[PDB]
């Protein structure tokens, strides 16, 4: 299925991505940050 | 990609009853073997399930239960279990039997102060307030000059309004040094005025400034709000004893004097009773009588063991929990009369005695394990057994005490759990209340 869909969409579509066109673009750094719930938040989460 | 977390707030400390979380009973009213941090004492935990229902019925008033048993048998543990079961809303008043000796008020009156503190109350009050930035202030004048009106312009986010207010409000405003452009908040029930500082608009006027700036309030200039409040009878009584509300000079200067206690007469108590009854009849005041816990009751002077006769026969007095760990002792203040637990027979006839027995070696190990996992320490099986025999030799309090220093020495040399060697070395370092007695009687002549 996926190969057939790619073949169908290959002619009337383009694509570049970031490697083909970005010749000097620092790779963005993604950072997660967990945050703990406070006292009141917990009293409400319990109620909920 | 990279996951980062932060946690710098410290945990709460561990007390002597931080593991008790409830009575741990069943729906049928029996007692489990190990639930909510309590083990054993089935005949006492079952009898405490009647007491919580008695509290929650809100029917009786003036019933006393006396927990009797040897030291370390869990009297105050049961009391704290009852308090935890009853919930936070029900007022619980801890009390020690030696607190009735005061240098300001008599012994008898402290008992009343505690009884009235034990009974709670819930009030649904409505307060109407005027808040916002002052844009114009004008004191009116009349015949003697005196001041009769105050004209105040308050501008909130919605708009601005002009109000005529009593000269007392003007006196309070002049007291707080309120000018134009300063956000104020006046309540009309008491006339109190609070200043929060100048508005955020006047931020760039002065390069150097000390006043704090608050943003323009949102909403209407005048608005009423509903506040739910938890109070006790003793709060109303003490507030009416030496009043501090009002914007006059008598209460303002009474706010500064040394806060000495005073003996409240029966008239104020009766009038407060009438007022709170009137509040109840209006469908606003809800009564939630609670529990007063008197610990070490065996050292109340005979003047307190006897006022309690009249104090308990009242129709207002809440349910009182006693606690004593003494045998046939002489009553304090009598020097000639001996009675069980120190309490006289006459007052003892008005209480329900909940007998408490000593603990068996099997429950000792379970209690030690519960305490160890409460502290956060890991203990092996052989070490726990050795602590069990140690507790059977002397007491369970000593075994509980040894749990922390053993973990300290275990973590000094890289170990992660308590072993038998650590327990034995700790037992060598510290002494018992009985071994020290022996080594003291050996050298009695030279101390
Ligand atoms: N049934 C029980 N379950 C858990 N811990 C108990 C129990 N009975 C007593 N203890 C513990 O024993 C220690 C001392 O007992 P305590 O409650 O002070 O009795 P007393 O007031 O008679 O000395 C307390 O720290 C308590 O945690």
């Amino acid at each position: 299925q996926l190969s057939r869909l790619h073949m169908i969409l290959k002619p009337f579509m383009l694509r570049r991505i970031k490697k083909d066109v970005e010749n000097e673009l620092s790779d963005k750094i993604e950072i997660l940050m967990y945050c703990q719930l406070t006292s009141r938040q917990k009293l409400l989460y319990q109620a909920l | 990609k990279i996951e980062e977390v932060k946690s710098t707030t410290k945990t709460q400390r561990i007390a002597s009853h931080s593991h008790v979380k409830g009575l741990g009973l069943d729906e049928s009213g029996l007692a489990k073997q190990a639930a909510s941090g309590l083990v054993g004492q089935e005949n006492a935990r079952e009898a405490c399930g009647v007491i919580v229902e008695l509290i929650k019925s809100k029917k009786m008033a003036g019933r006393a239960v006396l927990l009797a048993g040897p030291p370390g048998t869990g009297k105050t543990a049961l009391a704290l279990a009852i308090a935890q079961e009853l919930g936070s809303k029900v007022p619980f008043c801890p009390m020690v039997g030696s607190e009735v000796y005061s240098t300001e008020i008599k012994k008898t009156e402290v008992l009343m102060e505690n009884f009235r503190r034990a009974i709670g109350l819930r009030i649904k009050e409505t307060k109407e307030v005027y808040e916002g930035e002052v844009t114009e202030l004008t004191p009116c004048e009349t015949e003697n000059k005196t001041i009769s009106h105050v004209i105040i312009g308050l501008k909130t986010a919605k708009g601005t309004k002009q109000l005529k207010l009593d000269p007392s409000i003007f006196e309070s405003l002049q007291k707080e040094r309120v000018e134009a452009g300063d956000v104020i908040y006046i309540e009309a029930n008491s006339g109190a005025v609070k200043r929060q500082g100048r508005c955020d608009t006047y931020a760039t006027e002065f390069d150097l400034e000390a006043e704090e700036y608050v943003p323009l309030p949102k909403g209407d200039v005048h608005k009423k709000k509903e506040i739910i409040q938890d109070v006790t009878l003793h709060d109303l009584d003490v507030a009416n004893a030496r009043p501090q509300g009002g914007q006059d000079i008598l209460s303002m200067m009474g706010q500064l004097m040394k806060p000495k206690k005073t003996e409240i007469t029966d008239k104020l108590r009766g009038e407060i009773n009438k007022v709170v009854n009137k509040y109840i009849d209006q469908g606003i005041a809800e009564l939630v009588p609670g529990v007063l816990f008197v610990d070490e009751v065996h050292m109340l002077d005979i003047e307190c063991f006897t006022y309690l006769h009249r104090a308990l026969e009242s129709s207002i007095a809440p349910i009182v929990i006693f606690a004593s760990n003494r045998g046939n002792c002489v009553i304090r203040g009598t020097e000639d009369i001996t009675s069980p637990h120190g309490i006289p027979l006459d007052l003892l006839d008005r209480v329900m005695i909940i007998r408490t027995m000593l603990y068996t070696p099997q429950e000792m190990k379970q209690i030690i394990k519960i305490r160890a996992q409460t502290e956060g320490i890991n203990i092996s099986e052989e070490a726990l057994n050795h602590l069990g025999e140690i507790g059977t030799k002397t007491t369970l309090r000593y075994s509980v005490q040894l749990l922390t220093p053993a973990n300290l020495l275990a973590k000094i040399n890289g170990k992660d759990s308590i072993e038998k060697e650590h327990v034995e070395e700790i037992s060598e370092l510290f002494y018992d209340a009985k071994s020290s007695a022996k080594i003291l009687a050996d050298q009695q002549d030279k101390y």
